[PDB]
């Protein structure tokens, strides 16, 4: 899903 | 640049080394405590023998890794006005004070009060243009004489509107609260105050907390947190 | 008594020939004569260098006879010699006294005084075998606090004090030679002649005093200011002087004529004036005045020139060096300034 | 003032010894430092510079990293330790009381020195007087010639002169040849412009006659000019 | 009855601080414009003077 | 939706930009470093106003999806972005522990406040962020996207397995963690020196005047952990369990990363202006 910043 | 001879090099070295113990030397004053000492000169300010030691007259003492000075300025005899701004960053200006010998009236003009000079005196020193945003603590006397009068003669009811007479307690509780009730400001300062006693200790320990409680308001008030 | 009152009446008679004589001689102003001559231009100065080094706020400071050397002093406990070429800085003198008011530069240049608030005028030498600034001797007597102090000479000084009397100290002795009384007021300021014969001075009782250093006598007192006087100064030429009060007004008196020539008043500034100087010519004046601003002034018309703004704090000593190349600036924030 | 040095005497050029100099009646901490190598009937020269503190430190390049100094302030002493020698560092050692700050000369008070025997910008140097008898009453005049103008924007020219006597150690006389040193008679005097100096006494007696120098104050290592003795 | 002597040293004084002479105004305002049109050559705060022989110049570092 | 994100981030952005601007300018024209906090206000004006650069970048990100900007440009704005983030936190806890020091002990340790030790502090404390973010700045790239266009992420490494949790838990732990505990003793500290001292010499006033104090202390720890837990939460969240992409939870998620800057801005309006500054503006 997200991780981090900006979701991918 | 590269202009300089030896001679300015020198000339430069010297001043860098005069700014070093310049700066240097600027510390260390600025965390020693300064007290002003003010009276009318009959209130026990010649107790300073036994109470806080073991032109202008100074005096240092040490008490628990502070330091302490105060400037004695009783003696100057100058027109108070001009000479006043010298001491701007000066912390708990001291008043001693002797009210114990407002009942036994003495005036040293027959027309006058102790109280009313004491008061002129508070006015004067708390209500300038300078001097704001400086605590003032009092030392109001030594109990012992106050009571050996009060009770013999009811002199105290000449007291303007006083209704009580012949009480200990409740006639230094109203002298206090009609001191400490001549400020203007209410808003940065205080006034502490505490009763003298023989005893060294009860009468340096209370300099100290006052003074501690206002360096940690001045540091609350510089952090911004207040 | 009855002789009280027939010397006070004798006292107001005497008044009032001194006001009709000097009233009788007023035929004419000085800014009515002088309007012939064009007025200056637009002066614009700019702060050539900056002075950095003082923890307090800084009360006096003199131009070296050198047009190159100038010192302070200031609360910090510090006086501190200065080089105007390179900005360096030649001695650091440690005080006894925390407080002071006031400083002098002998005219040979070896000689400094400092005193105030401690009752003691103390004469430091420069030029010693011991390569410090060790106080030559100390000098006590008086009772108040030492406004100003001046070197009349290599062994002669003349000091002002806060027990409204001036004495004419002697160095060699160390005792006092001459003593002025007279002054109601506290004495503020004094100033010296080229010649070095006669010096005048201003107290807080609105009243100027024309001493004479010899025998000791005063001949002539000036007044017309309404509130206490801080700084004041001779003319180059050596027939007249300007004085400065705290009423934010700036007037020019002379010596051999007992009347009022020439003074300042703006509705713009309401703060007094702390220091007064003149340059070479004469042809401007200089007034410090304490609403954080210094302010130059013309002395052709009472029109100002120009405006030296650098300061954001109280000012407190100026001065014009002998050759009147520069003009330094002094303020309570611990910065002096040199404009040029 | 008085100023006691030590260390004099014959060293070996293998070995280590230590120079020593007291300051009393004035603050050691607060002049700058100065060593001076007087090669005797000769020229000499200038060796090291240490200001007050041990800011700076110089050396001279026939020397250079073969000296070793260290400064004792509490004890207004400083030293001058040595590893290996050469014949040519003979030399008569000067703490001098001069600081460098405006109205003050370098070399003002030399106090007295100590000695030191050697067993066995940089104007070049050149006198060309080396004795020259002359009778009492009379003016002397000696010329001392740069390669260089001396005259900077601030227009201070840094010439100096010192006269030394036989069995003293010498002081100073004129510095700058505008400036005469204090403590000294006023009858000796100076004047010159340019390139070319001379150095004119008003009147002579015996106390005016001994050994002269001119010194250039340039690259802190300086060179000195050479001795002219005088004869009565 | 101490008031008497400093109330006749005053009258003395007053009395005698009036025994000097006088100008008009005119002869001073004159003097000091002569004197200003005559000292004003050698003013370098009335007349700006270039870098050349000004030595509180700025300079580049 | 996602315009109108856009045109939070730009207002955000310029709030936050403006307010920078003034306090830099003010501190830098005429603060002259006189007070032991005006450095740490000046790296804190500083780190929010480079902290708030990346801005447009991550919105035309999250709106016009496809990144034009380029590889170079991705890693080295989310390397700016990442130190810069951790670069201002750390000031806050400086400057509480400062504040600590001030006011509970006032005879001792205030020799030790002068306006020297807080520049060695800001070069150590820029230091210390600097190596912080090395894995981001060694770990990150050009990840595909199942979306069929392109964006700036950070790709996955193979040093921790999945390393999505365990990155996650190290940067909560300390970030989160630390600076949060070291306010709140400190501030708990400060609040309890001053009662304490209060009841000594019959304070007269002060009695009424501590409760400015509390309220200060409420109000920073409540704003800083309202800022910060909604991200985290949601992040860990998202580790722990896997969900189908849909289009509520990523509209949500760019609010969530939106507050996490908007707390740049108001951040010197309540550290900065609370103050003896409020003369100086
Ligand atoms: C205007 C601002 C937001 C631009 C941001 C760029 C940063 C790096 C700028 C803005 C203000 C600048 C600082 C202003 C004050 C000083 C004092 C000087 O003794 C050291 C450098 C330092 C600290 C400057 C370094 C560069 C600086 C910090
Ligand atoms: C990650 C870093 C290198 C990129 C950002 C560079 C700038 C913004 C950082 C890096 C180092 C920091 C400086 C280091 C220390 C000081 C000295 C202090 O008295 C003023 C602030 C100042 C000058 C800091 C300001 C901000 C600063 C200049």
């Amino acid at each position: 899903x997200c991780f981090x910043k900006t979701c991918x | 640049g590269c202009t300089l001879s030896a001679e300015d090099k020198a000339a430069v070295e010297r001043s860098k080394m005069i700014d070093r113990n310049l700066r240097e030397d600027g510390e260390k004053a600025a965390r020693e405590v300064k007290l002003l000492l003010l009276g009318a000169g009959e209130s026990g300010k010649s107790t300073i023998v036994k109470q806080m030691k073991i032109g202008i007259v100074e005096t240092h003492f040490t008490f628990k890794d502070l330091h302490f000075k105060m400037f004695d300025v009783g003696g100057q005899r100058s027109e108070r006005k001009k000479w006043i701004h010298c001491f701007e960053g000066v912390t708990a200006i001291i008043f001693c004070v002797a009210l114990s010998d407002y009942d036994l009236v003495l005036a040293e003009d027959e027309e006058m009060n102790r109280m009313h000079e004491s008061m002129k005196l508070f006015d004067s020193i708390c209500n300038n243009k300078w001097f704001t945003d400086t605590s003032i603590i009092l030392f109001l006397n030594k109990k012992d004489l106050f009571e050996e009068k009060i009770k013999k003669s009811p002199l105290t009811i000449c007291y303007p509107e006083y209704a009580g007479s012949n009480t200990y307690e409740e006639a230094a509780a109203y002298i206090q609260c009609q001191f400490e009730d001549l400020n203007k400001r209410k808003d940065t300062k205080e006034i502490y105050t505490h009763f003298t006693c023989a005893t060294d200790t009860k009468n340096v320990q209370f300099v100290f907390d006052a003074v501690t409680d206002v360096i940690i308001k001045n540091n609350l008030k510089d952090c911004g947190l207040f | 008594g009855s002789e009280l009152d027939q010397l006070r009446q004798e006292a107001e008679q005497l008044k009032n020939q001194i006001r009709d004589a000097r009233k009788a001689c007023a035929d004419a102003t000085l800014s009515q004569i002088t309007n012939n001559i064009d007025p200056v231009g637009r002066i614009q100065m700019r702060t050539r260098r900056t002075l950095r080094g003082h923890l307090a706020k800084i009360y006096a400071m003199h131009w070296g006879t050198d047009s190159r050397l100038l010192v302070s002093a200031s609360q910090d406990g510090k006086l501190i010699i200065w080089d105007s070429y390179t900005t360096n800085k030649v001695h650091a003198i440690p005080l006894r006294s925390s407080w002071v008011m006031t400083c002098a530069y002998a005219p040979s240049g070896n000689y400094v005084a400092c005193g105030g608030l401690d009752n003691i005028c103390s004469i430091y030498n420069l030029k010693t075998r011991e390569g410090n600034v060790r106080v030559s001797r100390e000098l006590a007597g008086h009772t108040g606090y030492l406004s100003c102090c001046r070197f009349l000479d290599d062994n002669q000084i003349v000091t002002s004090s806060g027990d409204t009397t001036c004495a004419l100290w002697d160095i060699e002795t160390g005792q006092q030679t001459t003593t002025f009384t007279g002054h109601t007021g506290d004495v503020m300021s004094l100033s010296l002649a080229p010649d070095t014969r006669l010096f005048v001075s201003g107290a807080c009782d609105a009243s100027a005093k024309l001493w004479d250093v010899r025998e000791g006598m005063c001949r002539q007192t000036f007044t017309g200011h309404e509130s206490d006087i801080n700084a004041i100064c001779f003319f180059p030429n050596g027939n007249a002087f300007a004085t400065g009060s705290d009423d934010a007004t700036c007037r020019l008196f002379d010596l051999r004529a007992d009347q009022e020539l020439m003074t300042y008043s703006h509705d713009n500034i309401i703060c007094g004036i702390t220091s007064v100087s003149f340059s070479k010519s004469g042809r401007l004046l200089l007034a410090g005045y304490d609403d954080f601003n210094c302010n130059v002034w013309d002395a052709l018309k009472a029109d100002r020139a120009g405006v030296l703004a650098g300061h954001d704090n109280r000012v407190s000593c100026l001065g014009v060096t002998d050759d009147g190349m520069a003009v330094a600036t002094g303020s309570w924030d611990s910065f002096l300034k040199i404009w040029n | 003032v008085q100023l006691v040095e030590s260390g004099g005497g014959l060293v070996q050029p293998g070995g280590s010894r230590k120079l020593s100099c007291s300051a009393s009646g004035f603050a050691f901490s607060s002049f700058g430092m100065h060593w001076v190598r007087q090669a005797p009937e000769k020229g000499l020269e200038w060796v090291a510079y240490i200001s007050s503190g041990s800011g700076t430190i110089y050396y001279a390049d026939t020397v250079k990293g073969r000296f070793t100094i260290s400064r004792d302030d509490p004890k207004n002493t400083l030293f001058l330790q040595m590893t290996s020698l050469r014949s040519e560092d003979t030399a008569m050692y000067y703490c001098v009381r001069s600081i460098y700050y405006y109205g003050s000369s370098p070399f003002d008070f030399w106090g007295q020195g100590t000695t030191l025997t050697v067993s066995s910008s940089d104007i070049v140097m050149t006198q060309a007087t080396s004795s020259v008898p002359v009778t009492p009453g009379e003016s002397v005049s000696i010329s001392c010639r740069s390669s260089k103008s001396l005259l900077h924007s601030n227009g201070n020219t840094y010439l100096y002169w010192f006269l030394q006597r036989p069995g003293q150690s010498p002081q100073l006389l004129i510095y700058r040849m505008s400036n005469l040193a204090s403590g000294v008679p006023d009858r000796f005097s100076g004047s010159g412009s340019g390139t070319a100096f001379t150095l004119t006494i008003s009147r002579l007696e015996a106390e005016d006659v001994g050994v002269y120098y001119c010194m250039q104050h340039l690259e802190y290592p300086l060179t000195f000019g050479a001795g002219t003795k005088l004869e009565l | 009855t101490a008031s008497i002597a400093q109330a006749r040293k005053l009258v003395e004084q007053l009395k005698m601080e009036a025994n000097i002479d006088r100008i008009k105004v005119s002869k001073a305002a004159a003097d000091l414009m002569a004197y200003c049109e005559a000292h004003a050559k050698e003013d370098p705060l009335l007349t700006p003077v270039p870098a050349s022989e000004n030595p509180f110049r700025e300079k580049k570092f | 939706s996602n315009a109108v994100l856009t045109f939070i981030y730009f207002v955000v952005c310029i709030i936050g930009l403006c307010g920078n601007t003034l306090v830099i300018y003010v501190i830098l024209r005429y603060a002259k470093m006189k007070t032991i906090t005006n450095i740490y206000i000046l790296n804190l004006a500083i780190a929010d106003e480079l902290f708030m650069l990346g801005l447009p970048f991550l919105a035309m990100q999250v709106a016009l999806v496809h990144w034009p900007f380029g590889k170079a440009i991705c890693r080295v704005v989310m390397t700016v972005d990442g130190i810069n983030q951790f670069t201002s936190i750390f000031c806050l806890t400086v400057m509480s522990i400062d504040r600590y020091l001030a006011v509970v002990h006032p005879i001792k340790s205030a020799k030790w406040r002068r306006p020297r030790t807080a520049k060695m502090i800001t070069m150590a404390v820029w230091g210390v962020s600097l190596l912080v973010i090395l894995p981001i700045m060694i770990y990150a790239g050009l990840r595909s996207n199942q979306w069929g266009r392109s964006s700036c992420t950070i790709n996955w490494p193979g040093e921790s397995g999945a390393w999505y949790t365990g990155f996650i838990i190290y940067t909560f732990i300390l970030g989160f963690l630390v600076p949060l505990t070291i306010i709140c003793l400190c501030y708990l500290f400060i609040i309890i020196k001053v009662k304490s001292s209060g009841i000594r010499v019959g304070s007269s006033k002060r009695k009424k005047s501590e409760k400015k104090v509390t309220r200060m202390v409420s109000i920073v720890v409540a704003v800083f952990i309202f800022c910060w837990l909604p991200f985290y939460i949601f992040n860990v969240s998202s580790v722990s369990m896997a969900i189908s992409p849909t289009p509520a939870l990523k509209g949500m998620f760019d609010f969530v990363v939106v507050l996490t800057y908007a707390n740049s801005c108001a951040n010197p309006i309540l550290y900065a202006f609370l103050s003896d500054n409020f003369k100086k503006s």
